[PDB]
């Protein structure tokens, strides 16, 4: 996509990195966010977003950073994205305007930025020259994840044997095998707030060959009352001149994994 | 760059 804009479109994009030990202990995690504004209507040029009253805009752990054209002090005191110069206007050319960034970082053992926890266990197998692997995952997301991709860095000769009534998603299937990348297994759904195991057998020389495992998920929502993973949200859009005059808009809240791995 | 855009008017 390059999603459709009916005037003013607000996008809240978050990206999550996360490294775990094999057993499941969080080693690190980093979350980067941005809020962007696309406007394609010169009548909406003189708008002002206002963020949800539930966000602490002074919380230093988010490292909030307003773009320079934006007025940092009304943001900090009022939770209001507005122009530095009251007489000017946002470009109405449908370009993505970055108006606010954030970056949050958790130390070891801190699971506050983790939308999907992971554990792995390996034991040598009977049925293949390799290992029986179990990947246990728990989601803490309000929505579901669709087509989550675990990927194991080996390109076995014998096909991967997905233990099928031991796994939560029974259409769990290998979808890619590559000499470089390894083997990728898709999982159709991980539903909101639920636990799960992907269990399978794979040929490998030794445990170390199976790491790092990597996972890839991604999620979206065009709902107007949707909070991002960290809580970011838009309470309303409003005229620069008259703060009582509401303005029409859609908002897209997304979350992607980037480097999300067990090591 | 989403982070370079100019105020208009």
């Amino acid at each position: 996509d390059v999603p459709e804009n009916n005037g003013i479109l607000i996008s809240i994009k978050e990206v999550i990195n996360a490294e775990f030990s094999r057993d499941g202990t969080i080693h690190s995690s980093e979350l980067k966010g941005v809020l962007e504004l696309r406007i394609n209507d010169h009548d909406l040029s003189h708008s002002n977003l206002k963020l949800a009253d539930s966000i602490d805009v002074r919380d230093k752990s988010f490292q909030f950073k307003t773009h320079p054209n934006i007025d940092k002090q009304s943001f900090l005191s009022t939770k209001l994205i507005s122009l530095r110069d009251k007489s000017k206007a946002f470009p109405a050319n449908d370009q993505s305007l970055g108006v606010l960034r954030w970056r949050k970082v958790a130390p070891a053992e801190d699971d506050s930025l983790i939308p999907l926890t992971l554990t792995t266990a390996v034991s040598p197998s009977e049925s293949q020259q390799g290992f029986d692997v179990i990947i246990e995952y728990e989601s803490v997301l309000e929505t579901e994840l669709a087509d989550v991709i675990f990927t194991i860095p080996v390109f076995p000769q014998e096909p991967v044997d997905i233990n099928t009534e031991s796994s939560t998603c029974s259409d769990a299937e290998v979808v890619n095998m590559d000499q470089e990348m390894g083997t990728s297994i898709k999982i159709s759904k991980i539903a909101a707030n639920d636990a799960g195991a992907l269990a399978f057998t794979i040929e490998a020389p030794y445990e170390d060959a199976l790491y790092p495992m990597t996972v890839s998920f991604q999620e979206s929502t065009r709902d107007k009352l949707a909070k991002s993973f960290t809580g970011m949200a838009i309470q309303s859009v409003v005229m620069a001149n008259d703060h009582d005059q509401e303005l029409p808009y859609d908002v897209i809240t997304s979350l992607k994994s980037d480097e999300y791995l067990v090591q | 760059d989403d982070w370079n855009w100019e105020m208009e008017d």
